[PDB]
RNA sequence: UAGUCGGGUGAUUAGCCAGACUCUAACUUAUUGAACGUA
């Protein structure tokens, strides 16, 4: 139906304009610039902060027999959700089950047709449940046009002769528009990110120069520090020259890891050895990323990974830290001094401003001068377990 | 027969296809026949499918309502299968009956008997399945003060009084897992709650803030660009009957609408289209 | 080792390109394919492969086309369960096979 | 660590620090010393124990002595060892999940 | 309550009134149940002699106490450690000052 | 022969392989384990020899096996006609299988 | 403030008037089937 397509997208549907460039012209000049258009148009506003015309944000979360909860809705704010609780309640399976449902977002960006995570039969479905089947619902939204992405990763109990189907295709739809649009022309995809305890390690001793590499390991837990020093140091290399894209990249990352964690103040790479090694000055005293501290390290393994993965994936973005995303935090306070975790959000969502952090935390002086419509608490009597703050 | 179907592709408005079957002829004639020989108890709230009560009523059934809620179940017509129909029966030879009613979606499955949306019959049957879930439904609704009704997969409720709904949902499921076993179930994902602060619509149409049946300001637009335009004559053929049959549904949905559109350009203008 | 994978198990998905290796670094195309023939007897005397592998970010995936390949790997396996049946030996040897030197 | 080495057997040797990263960056000696003090009730009462690293050696004899006593002790017939133990962040760590068997 | 269930010898714990398993344990609750039940293993393992060997001795380091643990189960760590290896010397590091609070000045 | 790095934001070795100028990746199999080998002998011998205006004629026992070993005919050829010339004053006891290599050695030294 | 309902101008946009805000829209599927028209 020519027609109707022609009609749903000249009132602004996406998806209707979409579908009228995979048929005419593609087997047009004015569906592929409606398309591409609705993906990056945005205006600058008083604060010098690009805006979207459209913006990508989770709305709605709806767990229904997955792991704890039997029920459960969460109107992530579109912007800043902390999810204060306190050990036992299901803070962190709240993040899993987003992160699972972004992971097919990601796998469907890297590829038509790929495959995102999965949830669990083992670990994932709740013991006491009836229907020995989970399922994490969920609606996101991309502006007028894309008002409504619904999304649903169910997964069914081992030994149950009943599977459940996911509803992904919706996903698979948007994540076409975006790499088919990507390809045609440059465009700036979404950043996806899941930041949970594990980003916690031991600073042990593909390409790293690609914009698809931005998705590698993105919804795992740990980030991936190790491909953020070997990304910068081939930044370095690649941007001595007299002593250029890679520089202001390298300078990007440079000013939000010195601003987002106050010990660190510079970083730089040094090879008058042989090694070719990562110099930070915390506290003042310039040492290598071993020598930092437990909170130190992963405040700086954070911030890094969100950078690399925000200029190498906002490529026409003025300022690609101010891009789209989903980032999910599972304890903003890990390994954080009191009066760190009293500042971390305001600062974290100030260079990063359009996107939509979904953090959770155990500490209530983290909250401190977040808005009550961003909190969502699980009240200690009424547990997680009954579909705010 | 169950087996005697031709399935289909149509697309969908924004993007995708739907999957159809569409019985056979002779079936066909066998299904109604069937349904004039014993009509079948339905309730009132039940506003599709039936002779008079269209979208209109439907919609207005919630027009005097200030908190607007409803809910979708989730693959309606293919969750329905004999089982349903028989208990429903029971609670208030044979075997043709199942051959006739349903239908057979794979080449295998003798048992996977279920409804299409394309046969004639399957109205008639969709409503009668629900007859007591309508029934303890709106008596529940009513003795909170709520009114419901349901256009065939959208179950639309609505109320004054405020934070009474909120437990409609859960009161929803309880009810269907006595009734349908664990067969037919809800559409969490679809669930709607809305006020007087947001976009209110039963079953396409909008109902504004003065609880009055509306066609809403995006198509009061769009179906009045395309008037500009046959003022012009620059539309076509089958656009103009487009034209005309969206605003033969403007009348019929908002007759003010329509005089207010005669009093925009003319009378004659409308009495040619 | 899409035949070696069949014959082995079925279903079995032998090795797949690499979208880091076994890619041309320029090429407009974006993809890669490696594609072959076989020659089974007077009958079946094509029977084809292709193993394909497209980068990250591409509109359409470039896919494998192991069909026929598994249905010949497949009728070696299944009528080798039924009656036992002499199969090819498939083998490689680098110069990695210069390296200095369980019943079930 | 040294204590603990010299009970599983006889002249065992406990782990030294780092020269990488055990040393102060701004250190004028080039050298870490970390001197430790125990004190084993009123039998042999002050236990000290120096670990030395350059960019010097290491006194941990009494150490030694200590823990050959221990095991000296323990062999002959049963005894109380101490329980001495570190537990870091390295403790977070997903629960593996995958037992083994070890045969006791 | 802890157990072992029976064909894969599962450690099934009553966490809140329900039987999960290590997998489905927050990361504080099974962090702790690590910290705790090492300690256990390691001095009934050094003290066979002792009728209670959690009375053994030793030296026994912790750093950042507190991970993955919410204010109130911060408040309780040390004294019930203590309450369970009474002779044990205990080195404890933290940064969250809520610990304190229940301890003598002398030991800070 | 070069390093590289300061360009392409990695660190690979360039050469000249036959007027080119390529990767050492590109340079055949034999010819790499050829350059190992000469690379670690002159390495090892400025090493031993910091009194010597050329390290290189530096004494020392040199055994090789097969030093002919994946190197195409035409390298075979070519081999051996500089190792005295850049290693004079130590003794060389080499094995070998082909004889396009013995094409460039004395019977004297057979 | 924000979203939302949708009275006119202008021509699916822009833009002027009103208004109201239970934590809380997201406009759907054709040839069946109702309902609208049309013939
Ligand atoms: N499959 C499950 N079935 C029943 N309960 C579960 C299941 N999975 C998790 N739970 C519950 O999860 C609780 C632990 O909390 P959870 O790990 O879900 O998030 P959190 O504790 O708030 O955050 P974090 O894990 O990062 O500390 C367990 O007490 C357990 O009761
Ligand atoms: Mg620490």
């Amino acid at each position: 139906m020519t027609k109707q397509y022609e009609r749903k997208a000249k009132g602004g549907n996406l998806l209707s304009a979409f579908e009228l460039y995979q048929r005419n012209t593609d087997n047009v000049d004015e569906w592929f610039e409606t398309c591409r258009d609705y993906i990056q148009d945005g205006h600058v506003d008083e604060s010098g902060t690009f805006r979207p015309d459209n913006a990508f944000y989770l709305r709605r979360l709806t767990l229904k027999d997955f792991r704890r909860f039997s029920l459960l809705e969460i109107k992530f704010e579109e912007d800043l959700t902390v999810i204060i609780g306190n050990n036992g309640k299901g803070k962190t399976s709240i993040l899993y089950a987003i992160a699972k449902t972004l992971s097919w977002f990601v796998a469907n960006i890297l590829k038509e047709g790929g495959s995102g995570q999965r949830l669990s039969e083992l670990t994932d479905i709740k013991n006491d449940a009836e229907n020995r089947y989970a399922d994490v619902s969920s609606t996101f939204f991309f502006g007028k046009g894309l008002k409504s992405v619904p999304i649903r990763l169910s997964r069914s109990a081992l030994g149950t002769a009943e599977r459940r189907d996911s509803e992904v295709k919706p996903a698979r739809d948007l994540a076409d528009i975006w790499r088919v649009i990507n390809e045609a022309k440059t465009i700036n995809l979404p950043t996806f990110a899941l930041y949970n305890v594990e980003r916690s390690q031991p600073f042990n001793r593909g390409r790293r120069e690609e914009r698809f590499d931005a998705y590698s390991q993105a919804l795992g837990g740990a980030g991936r520090f190790d491909h953020f020093v070997e990304w910068y140091i081939y930044l370095h290399k690649r941007t001595i020259s007299d002593i250029v894209t890679e520089s202001v990249q390298k300078s990007i990352v440079e000013k939000s890891i010195c601003s987002v964690v106050p010990s660190i103040s510079k970083i730089w790479v040094e090879m008058t050895t042989g090694s070719d090694l990562v110099k930070v000055t915390n506290d003042g005293h310039d040492v290598t990323i071993d020598q930092l501290s437990d909170g130190q390290r992963v405040f700086l393994s954070l911030v890094a990974d969100l950078a690399r993965r925000m200029v190498m994936l906002n490529p026409l973005l003025e300022n690609p830290l101010e891009g789209r995303g989903i980032v999910l935090i599972d304890e903003i306070e890990l390994h954080l001094h009191p009066k760190w975790q009293q500042e971390v959000i305001l600062n974290l969502r100030s260079v990063f401003p359009n996107i939509q952090f979904i953090i959770t935390t155990h500490s209530p002086i983290v909250l401190s001068t977040i808005e009550k419509r961003c909190i969502r608490e699980f009240d200690p009597n009424d547990d997680g377990n009954q579909s705010d703050s | 027969a169950p087996r005697k179907y031709k399935v289909y592709k149509i697309p969908k408005r924004t993007t995708g296809f739907r999957v159809i079957a569409q019985p056979a002829k002779g079936l066909k004639d066998i299904q109604r026949a069937f349904v004039q020989l014993y009509n079948f108890p339905v309730h009132d709230a039940s506003m599709a499918y039936m002779k008079g009560k269209g979208i209109r009523d439907n919609a207005a059934a919630h027009a005097g309502n200030q908190y607007l809620l409803k809910a979708d179940l989730e693959d309606f017509f293919n969750s329905i299968t004999p089982a349903i129909f028989w208990r429903c029966i029971e609670m208030s030879d044979k075997f043709f009956i199942e051959k006739i009613l349903f239908w057979q979606p794979i080449k295998h499955r003798k048992t996977k008997l279920i409804l299409s949306v394309g046969a004639p019959s399957s109205p008639v049957i969709s409503n009668f399945c629900m007859y007591e879930f309508d029934n303890r439904i709106h008596a529940a609704c009513n003795k909170l003060e709520i009114t419901y009704t349901r256009y065939a997969d959208d179950l639309t409720f609505s109320c004054n009084i405020p934070n009474v709904l909120k437990a409609v949902p859960s009161t929803i499921e309880a009810l269907l897992k006595d009734l349908f076993g664990s067969e037919l179930r809800l559409n969490h994902s679809k669930t709607v709650f809305s006020s007087k602060a947001h976009n209110r619509h039963v079953t396409g149409v909008t109902i504004n803030n003065e609880e009055t049946l509306s066609l809403g300001r995006d198509r009061k637009r769009f179906i009045k660009h395309l008037i500009n335009q046959y003022k012009y004559g620059l539309l076509d053929n089958e656009d103009k009957a487009y034209l005309t049959g969206l605003l033969a549904f403007a009348s019929h949905i908002e007759p003010g609408f329509i005089t207010r559109m005669n009093e925009k350009y003319s009378l004659e203008l409308m009495e040619r289209l | 080792s899409w035949f070696v994978a069949n014959i082995l198990k079925e279903g079995g998905s032998g090795q797949r390109l690499s979208e880091l290796t076994d890619i041309k670094n320029d090429a407009e195309n974006r993809y890669a394919d490696v594609s072959s023939t076989f020659f089974f007897g007077k009958g079946l005397k094509s029977v084809p492969i292709r193993l394909s592998r497209s980068a990250l970010g591409t509109a359409e995936r470039r896919d494998s086309e192991v069909k026929p390949a598994r249905d010949l790997a497949d009728i070696w396996r299944v009528i080798n369960e039924a009656k036992t049946i002499n199969l090819p030996t498939f083998a490689l040897y680098n110069v990695e096979r210069s390296q200095p030197f369980n019943a079930g | 660590s040294w204590f603990v080495a010299n009970i599983l057997k006889e002249g065992g040797s406990g782990q030294r620090l780092s020269e990488l990263t055990d040393i102060k960056n701004d250190a004028e000696n080039r050298y870490a010393d970390v001197s430790s003090t125990f004190f084993f009730g009123k039998g042999l009462k002050s236990v000290p124990i120096r670990l030395s690293r350059s960019a010097r050696d290491s006194e941990v004899k009494p150490a030694r002595d200590l823990a050959d006593i221990w095991r000296v002790i323990n062999e002959a017939k049963t005894i109380n060892l101490p329980t001495f133990a570190l537990y870091n962040v390295e403790r977070s760590q997903p629960f593996n999940r995958n037992t083994k068997d070890n045969a006791g």
